[PDB]
Parts: C-alpha cells; sequence; structure tokens
C-alpha cells in the first residue's frame, strides 16, 4: 500500500501510517416488543357448538 | 446589587520631567531605590502531531464506499502525503532546537544551591515545582500509548469523554511527542548548570564554575552599580530578589497573559480534533450521514449517489483540514526560531540589547518545560524614587588645561555627602550612591570646552 | 538474510560535569585542544516567477467556450493580476538583498589569494567550482530561455522530458530571473573583496586592504587566544583550517541538510508546475477533458452543459494555484530578509552573538550562490581535551590592599608550568596557553574580599 501511494518502487526510508485494523463484528444484539399472543383460549372451555 | 457603569477616560501617565541645561552643567535624573520583579513569556515550539486514515474518516468500511472510493483514491494520496511532511517538520525543529539548548559542561545540580537564594526551580531529585504547577494548571486530556486503548475499551469509566479515545473511531491517530519528558527535563536541568561563568568574556568553551550569587555581582557591576554599594546590601539584595521569586508561586492565575497563552496553545489542538469529530455527523443532504443507514434504506442504484454526495463533502472537510495544519506548522517553526534565539541570548548570557527579556535592564533569565513550548522568565531591575541632581560633563585642571578626564560607567556629580570633603563626586549609572573621584572611576580624554575647570584639588591626575 | 531491526533507548550524551567549590578559588574548565569545523545553511530567497493565461488554461479556441468564458472574464482578470503582483514582490526582495551585498570598495582578487590557506572558492576566471558543484548535485530540468521554443519543436530529440515544452501547452509562462548569473557572480566576489577586512573598529566607512591570513589572525585574538599562541601556531592553523575545507568535497551528500533544502526548493517549483498540468486532464463530470471532443459529439443545447462544467472545475484550480502561489511569496520575502541580515552580520563582521553562524563562537564565513537562494559556509572553532584548573578572581598586594588586579580576556591559574617561576599565571580564555603575567594582559579593579592576597612577587604593580 506504501508503494501505491508514492506511485514508486522504491520509497524513501521511514516511519509511515497504514490503515487501521476495522476489528471484529460479533453476533446480533435485538429488542423489540413481544408478547403478541393471539386470543384462541376460548376453545378451551364450555361445550363446543 | 451592582449600579450602573461608569464612563472613564483612559489615563495617560506622564514621563517625569526633566529640565534641560543650558550650560556647562546639566539635571541628571538618578534613582534611590530599586526592586528586582519578573516578567514572563510563552512560546509555543510544536504542533501536536496528527494523522488520519483516508479511508476510515471517509467511511466506516462499507463495501459499496470501498468500491467507489478507488475513483477518489488519489486523493487520499496527497492527503497522507502531506500530513507526513508537515510531522517530519516538527520532529527536526525539535532536534535543531535542542542541539542548542545543550552544554558541554555544566555545574551538578545540588539542593541548597544559590546560597541565600531560595531556587525553588531545584528538582525533586524529576521536573520541577514551578513546572509542576503549570501542569497542574493546564486543563489538557490525559495521553494515551500506555495503557492507552484500554482506557478506551469497555472495561474502563463510562464517563470517559477524551478524544483521544474518540481517536479509535474517527480514524485519528495521535502521534507520540518526539522526546521523553525526562530528557526534556535534562535538557533544561542543564541549562540552570550553564549559569556561571556568565562574564568574563563571552564565555564561549570556558566554564568558570563559580557559585550563583556570585555570578550575579558581577552581573550588577555589568549594569553600573558600584561595588561598595553591593557590598554593603548583599543580604538585602538577596532578600529582595527572593520576594520578586516568591511571587511566581501566585504568577500561575487567569490574570497572567503569559499563563493565558498556554491555556490557548492547549486549546489550538483540542480545537482541530473536535472540528473533524463533529464533521462525522455532517449530512450534506445525503438521506443520512451514516452509511449503514443509507444503504439499508436505498435501492443500490439511489444508494449510490447518495454515497458519492457524502464522500464528496467529506472529502472536502479533509482537504481544507490538511491546510489548516500546513499553516500552523508553519507558525510553530518560526515560533521555534525565536525560541532558539532568545537561549542564545536571553538565558545564556546577560544582554544589554533592551526589547528582549524583562523590561527591566538584564540580568539572569529562566527557562522552564511548557506544554507546546518552553516558557520564560525574566528577572528584572525595576528603578525607583528618582532625584535630580546638578552634573558635569568632565573635570580638568585649570592651570593645566590638557588633563582632562571623564567618569566611566557613572557621572560626575556636584557632591552632596558629609563624608566627602571633595566638591565633586562619582556614582554609578544604575544607583545614586557618591564616591570619591579616584583613577579607577575615570579615563583621560581629549579636553573640551564644556569640563569644568578645576583650580583646586583633583586626585586623578594628581597634578 | 538481514537481521532484524533493533529496539533501542535514544541516548543522552551528558554535559562535562564541573564540581562547585566554595572559598575564593575555583574550578575551571579550559580546552586543550581544538579544530576548524564547518557547517551550513540555505535560505532560500525566492519563488521561481510565473504567470498563466486564464484564456488558454480553460478553453483553447473553440468559439463556443469563449463566449461562455466573458461571463467569467473578470476572474481571470483577477487572476492575472493577483500573480502580478507576486511577480513585482519577488523582483522587490531581489533588489533589496543586492543593495547590501554591494560594498564601496573591495579588493582585487587573483589566484593563490589567502596564502596559505587553501582558498577553493576562488572563481575560474566565472561562478566557482564550489557553485558548479552544487548545480551539478541537483537535478533540476534543463533550463529555459534560449533556445526555449525550439525544444518543444521538432527540431531536437525525441528524448526530451522538459515541462518547459509543457509550457507552451498548458498556457504556463515562466518569467526570468531578474539578476542575470554574470552579475550574480560579480556580486558575490565583491563580498569575498571586503574580506580583510572587518576589524580595526567599524570597518564602515575604511578598507583596511591586508592580507587574509592577518585578518585570521585577528579574529583569533579576538576569542581569547593568546598573540603568543598564534605566532607559534601559523603553519598549524592553516594545516587544520584547510582540513575543514577539504571536507566541504563530501559535504554534497543527501545527509547533509542544507544541501537537502536546495533540493528540495527546486522539488517545490517543479511540483506546483505539474499540479497544473495534471488538471487539464481532470473531468469534473463532464464527458472528456477536450473541449472540442465535447463539441464535436453534442448538440449545441447540451454541449455548453458539459462545457460549463469543465470550465467551473478549471477556474476553481486556478483560484487554488493562485492562492498558494501568493503564500509562498510571502515566505520567500521573510526568508530573504534573514538573508540579508545574515549578510550584514554572519558575513560582513566577525559576531560576538552565538545563535547566528554555525556553533563554535565566531570565525570568518562564506557565501555562494545557490539555485533560489543563498547558501552559507561557516567556518568555526570546536573545542577539545578540557582539563580543570585552579584559578582565583583576581590578586592583590599583600602590603597594600589597594592595589587590585584581574586578568582581561583570560584567567589568573596556578602555575603548572616549569618555565615560570611566579606562583600564579595568566591564561588566554579560549585555550590552555599560561604565561607570565604583565601589565598587557591585567588591569586595575576595586578590592575584593576574594582576591588572593600575594605576600611577595607581584610585577603589576610592582610595589
Ligand atoms: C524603597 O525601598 C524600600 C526598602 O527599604 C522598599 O520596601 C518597602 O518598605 C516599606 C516600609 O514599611 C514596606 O511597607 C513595603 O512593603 C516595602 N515594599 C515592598 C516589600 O515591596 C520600597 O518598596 C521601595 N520604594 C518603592 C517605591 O518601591
Ligand atoms: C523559600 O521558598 C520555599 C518555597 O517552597 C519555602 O518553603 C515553603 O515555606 C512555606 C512557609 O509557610 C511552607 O508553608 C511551605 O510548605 C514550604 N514549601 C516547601 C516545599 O517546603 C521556604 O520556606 C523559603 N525559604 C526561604 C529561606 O525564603
Ligand atoms: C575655563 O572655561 C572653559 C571650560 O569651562 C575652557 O574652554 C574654553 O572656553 C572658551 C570660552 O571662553 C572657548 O573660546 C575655548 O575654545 C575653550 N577652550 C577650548 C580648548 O576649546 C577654558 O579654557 C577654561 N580656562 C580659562 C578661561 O582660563
Ligand atoms: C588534538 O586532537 C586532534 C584530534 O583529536 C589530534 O589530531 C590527530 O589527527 C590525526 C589526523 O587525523 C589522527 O590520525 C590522530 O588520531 C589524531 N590524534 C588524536 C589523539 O586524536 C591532535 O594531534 C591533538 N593535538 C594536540 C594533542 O596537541
Ligand atoms: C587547494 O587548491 C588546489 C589548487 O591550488 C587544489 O588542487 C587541485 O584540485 C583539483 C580537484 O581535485 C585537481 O583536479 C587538481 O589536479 C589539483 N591541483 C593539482 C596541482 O594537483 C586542491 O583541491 C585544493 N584543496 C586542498 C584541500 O588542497
Ligand atoms: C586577605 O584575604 C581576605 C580573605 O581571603 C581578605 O578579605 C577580608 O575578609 C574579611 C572576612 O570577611 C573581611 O572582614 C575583610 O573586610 C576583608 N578585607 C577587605 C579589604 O574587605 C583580606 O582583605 C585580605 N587581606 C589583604 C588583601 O591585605
Ligand atoms: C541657553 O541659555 C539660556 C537659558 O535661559 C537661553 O536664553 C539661551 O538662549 C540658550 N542658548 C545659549 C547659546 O546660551
Ligand atoms: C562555604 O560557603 C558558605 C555559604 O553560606 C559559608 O557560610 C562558609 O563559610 C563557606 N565555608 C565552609 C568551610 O563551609
Amino acid at each position: 500500500q506504501l508503494h501505491c501511494s508514492y506511485e514508486s518502487f522504491d520509497v524513501e526510508s521511514g516511519v509511515y501510517s497504514v490503515s487501521s485494523f476495522e476489528a471484529k463484528p460479533s453476533g446480533s444484539v435485538v429488542e423489540q416488543a413481544e408478547g403478541v399472543e393471539c386470543d384462541f383460549s376460548p376453545l378451551l372451555s364450555g361445550t363446543p357448538p | 446589587v451592582p449600579g450602573e457603569m461608569r464612563l472613564a477616560s483612559i489615563a495617560f501617565n506622564h514621563p517625569i520631567q526633566v529640565d534641560q541645561l543650558n550650560s556647562s552643567y546639566f539635571k541628571l535624573s538618578i534613582p534611590t531605590n530599586f526592586s528586582f520583579g519578573v516578567t514572563q513569556e510563552y512560546i509555543q515550539t510544536t504542533i501536536q502531531k496528527v494523522t488520519v486514515d483516508c479511508k476510515q474518516y471517509v467511511c466506516n468500511g462499507f463495501q459499496k464506499c470501498e468500491q467507489l472510493l478507488r475513483e477518489y483514491g488519489q486523493f487520499c494520496s496527497k492527503i497522507n502525503q502531506a500530513l507526513h511532511g508537515a510531522n517530519l517538520r516538527q520532529d527536526d525543529s525539535v532536534r535543531n532546537l535542542f542541539a542548542s539548548v545543550k552544554s558541554s559542561q555544566s555545574s551538578p545540580i545540588i539542593p541548597g544551591f544559590g546560597g541565600d537564594f531560595n531556587l525553588t526551580l531545584l528538582e525533586p531529585v524529576a521536573r520541577s515545582a514551578i513546572e509542576d504547577l503549570l501542569f497542574d494548571k493546564v486543563t489538557i486530556a490525559d495521553p494515551g500509548y500506555m495503557q492507552g486503548y484500554d482506557d478506551c475499551m469497555q472495561q474502563g469509566p463510562a464517563s470517559a469523554r477524551d478524544l483521544i479515545c474518540a481517536q479509535y473511531v474517527a480514524g485519528y491517530k495521535v502521534l507520540p511527542p518526539l522526546m521523553d519528558v525526562n530528557m526534556e527535563a535534562a535538557y533544561t536541568s542543564s541549562l540552570l548548570g550553564s549559569i556561571a561563568g556568565v562574564g568574563w568574556t563571552a564565555g564561549l568553551s570556558s566554564f568558570a564554575a563559580i557559585p550563583f550569587a556570585q555570578s550575579i555581582f558581577y552581573r550588577l557591576n555589568g549594569v553600573g552599580i558600584t561595588q561598595q554599594v553591593l557590598s554593603e546590601n548583599q543580604k538585602l539584595i538577596a532578600n529582595k530578589f527572593n520576594q520578586a521569586l516568591g511571587a511566581m508561586q501566585t504568577g500561575f492565575t487567569t490574570t497572567n497573559e503569559a499563563f493565558h497563552k498556554v491555556q490557548d496553545a492547549v486549546n489550538n489542538n483540542a480545537q482541530a480534533l473536535s472540528k473533524l469529530a463533529s464533521e462525522l455527523s455532517n449530512t450534506f443532504g445525503a438521506i443520512s450521514a451514516s452509511i449503514g443507514d443509507i444503504i439499508q434504506r436505498l435501492d443500490p442504484p439511489e444508494q449510490d449517489a447518495q454515497i458519492d454526495r457524502l464522500i464528496n463533502g467529506r472529502l472536502t472537510t479533509l482537504n481544507a483540514f490538511v491546510a489548516q495544519q500546513l499553516v500552523r506548522s508553519e507558525s510553530a517553526a518560526l515560533s521555534a526560531q525565536l525560541a532558539k534565539d532568545k537561549v542564545n541570548e536571553c538565558v545564556k548570557a546577560q544582554s544589554k540589547r533592551s526589547g528582549f527579556c524583562g523590561q527591566g535592564t538584564h540580568i539572569v533569565s529562566f527557562v522552564v518545560n511548557a506544554p507546546n513550548g518552553l516558557y520564560f522568565m525574566h528577572v528584572g531591575y525595576y528603578p525607583s524614587n528618582h532625584i535630580e541632581v546638578v552634573s558635569a560633563y568632565g573635570l580638568c585642571d585649570a592651570a593645566n588645561p590638557t588633563n582632562c578626564i571623564a567618569p566611566v560607567n557613572g557621572y560626575f556629580i556636584k557632591t552632596n555627602n558629609t563624608r566627602i570633603v571633595d566638591e565633586w563626586s562619582y556614582t554609578g549609572s544604575s544607583f545614586y550612591a557618591p564616591e570619591p573621584i579616584t583613577s579607577l572611576n575615570t579615563k583621560y580624554v581629549a579636553p573640551q570646552v564644556t569640563y569644568q575647570n578645576i583650580s583646586t584639588n583633583l586626585p586623578p591626575p594628581l597634578l
């Protein structure tokens, strides 16, 4: 990368900056409302029609 | 509660008026009292050194940017190269300065140095008490390096707000200073030990190695104070000097302008970094300042147009930033050149120039480390209680007109002292105090019409 | 295969320590050896002068863009005027510098000048071999003006690579230097003719017209070397001097920083021109960098949408270019002031200030032409083999307390030499060279408690 930045096969000696590590990503974490529940409980009591 | 503000005229301090003379004699104004005093200066010698990742500042590595960015890759090379050259110059300026700061030889530094002088500048064998007062007054953020990054990482306080750990997001790099602070302290301890011999020639390569107090008295004869006065007042002089020195412990206030300049230098560096940080949130009319947001909200044909708009404004900020750094780096270099000159004049030796150093003739001055620069202190001499006396251009033998003399570093005055039977007396230019005229205080000169015709008694020449 | 890089501490040289002593006598450090040596500096004085054509840079005779350009014709007018003013400033600095370079009078110069001193700087009557070495070491492109235009034209080699032929494409104009290198050579020879000398008072009226070697001995006594030493070592001095001068043949290397600065002055000028050239190919989102090409490919109602984009970006580049030139021009003017100051101090006279000139006290310095500036060489005096000796603040007659003397530009040291029967001896301050105390090297002073009480043999006063 250093050679490409100077368009040359002979960069002068020195200390040079290079791009940083982008780190590493982990598995996702998500929070959203829950507890929908579909009101199906009437089927469990009384005599069915 | 407060009343109304008061309009007021700016005062004009009139100079003491000294009526001229229209004969062979003239009024002379001479102080009869004096005090030591101090003035201070701050000279910046560096700009904090930074570099910027030219891919990371623009984007967070999202691939669409990485593809688009290739069109602009050459701009980044120009950015990195320019910053790099600026940083190299800062390092050369430091090395150049220190080459003149060092002395070939010095006294060892010991406690109790300077005799009766207080010398709070002595090292706590370390930096110095005064330098630490300055650094504690400074509001600058804690450094990184070691432990560095693990003070940024989740195992640390939730309250960190340092731009220093923001460095690991923005792609900033804050370069370490070229020199370890301990070596810097060593360079100025060497300057402390370079005092004496101050007189006896230029001092280029001899080292007198004499007590600090003795070098002071030599300097006092260098400004026209007679030796007789100095021997009588030695303890008095040390006491006045220490009072002036003691005031340095109260000198670190916001009313001290040199101190204020240090504070501004600290926030010049902070300001530049904060500007780049604020720009990360600056949408350019792009749907969001975030790349991930525009990716998640846009069909890719649209997405790339928005990304390009975002990139263009980001690159423009980086270009302006480089220009800003180049200007500041250059001004720092010039300031460093000034510092170099003062060390080789105002510090290493007494100077007759005026202007430079404290505004009270010149006696020894000191320098200490300060953030981004050097902090100077100058001890000065301040005249007081001026009186007017009769004085003559010179004296001659009335019986032998070719015998003419004139005072050296002082003036002939009509005597007003009861111990001197001689009608005339000699005093030093810096302080009123009559003395008998002797060959040590005079030199032979060609005769002149304004010289007094003495018909009675002159010892130099006796005849 | 080469070894791994090695981590290392940065060395800190320690000054020679000199222990402080109490009482009426003190330790003194004095060199017993010395060498001549040199340092060099490059002071740029000018920016290469150029002008541009806001009519040839933007577009090239296409009638459609000419009409479009007319709406912006005033920008070019601002550009041209700004560049013109910058060039006037460059010529002002040249004349101002030369006004101090010139002398009302000088010695003629012939081969073999300086006697035993080698003086390679003498012209091959010419410029000088040293100036030519510099020009050969410089990597700068082949010169303008003649034959000029015909090196763009097919009447020359296909291997030419000069941006100067691109001068006739880009609309660049490179203005000629005002000074004319032959007049420049005359001015530097005139400065050599002012040598021998500055000594003998002010030197601001009279011209001493003495041999070069004599002016050197005068300077050596001006730094506290005794006259006796100078007479004994005359050939030795010339030998050491020419060793330092001979080292200049190795001075043209990349580790010589003054040399490096000269090369970068050249590099900066070349880069500025290359920037404008590269921009000729820079589309601004325009279909092509060529105006004629987009005209050929497009119906005129759409054609000038493309032309407009192209024109605006080209103007923007020119504006940035001008701003840069103004900044550089100002830095050159300030740098030129520094050059003028050193000519009127570091060159025209020996200086007591340290600081300026090479760091070895000061002795004569020289200046030669360098591209875009002046190149200075400073001869200096470097001490070696320092020894510690016993010394006294002064001497007095124990039989008469008012008889007190002190050394002039030297010290009283306990004798360590078998030739001198006297318990004390005078020495030069620049070199260890003890000698008998005589009235020529001493002065009467007021008495002091630290002066030694000599109860026997003192020749000054005999009684
Ligand atoms: C004149 O010299 C005296 C020293 O005798 C200076 O000192 C002052 O002395 C008075 C006497 O009581 C004190 O009240 C002051 O506090 C002293 N001043 C200090 C310590 O700064 C006096 O300052 C000199 N005069 C002037 C005008 O400076
Ligand atoms: C010289 O100044 C030093 C400054 O450090 C003086 O030491 C201080 O004296 C005060 C007097 O109350 C104490 O409160 C401080 O704690 C002392 N500081 C230190 C670091 O010890 C010292 O007394 C002065 N000496 C003379 C002779 O003037
Ligand atoms: C006393 O008077 C002056 C000094 O106060 C001496 O100088 C001469 O003064 C006269 C004026 O009357 C001038 O014309 C002369 O030119 C002065 N002398 C010189 C050498 O310039 C004067 O000589 C003294 N002695 C007398 C008058 O005997
Ligand atoms: C003063 O020191 C210099 C160098 O330190 C001495 O020069 C000698 O020079 C030759 C020629 O390069 C070297 O080969 C020798 O090694 C040098 N000698 C030493 C001891 O370094 C010079 O002779 C010394 N002069 C004295 C002691 O009077
Ligand atoms: C001193 O001046 C002499 C000339 O008087 C120089 O000697 C010449 O140097 C050049 C450069 O290499 C040679 O081409 C010549 O052949 C030399 N002349 C002779 C007669 O041999 C010499 O270089 C100068 N410098 C020193 C340090 O002696
Ligand atoms: C002999 O040397 C001493 C010191 O080495 C001279 O200084 C005297 O020192 C004492 C002690 O402080 C003072 O009380 C005297 O006043 C000093 N003398 C003077 C003249 O100030 C002493 O003068 C020397 N004796 C001579 C030169 O005859
Ligand atoms: C100076 O002396 C008196 C001062 O009152 C004045 O009248 C006179 O004109 C001045 N000049 C000369 C030459 O005396
Ligand atoms: C050393 O210098 C001190 C300085 O206060 C002085 O008091 C003392 O007399 C001197 N001599 C000795 C032997 O301590």
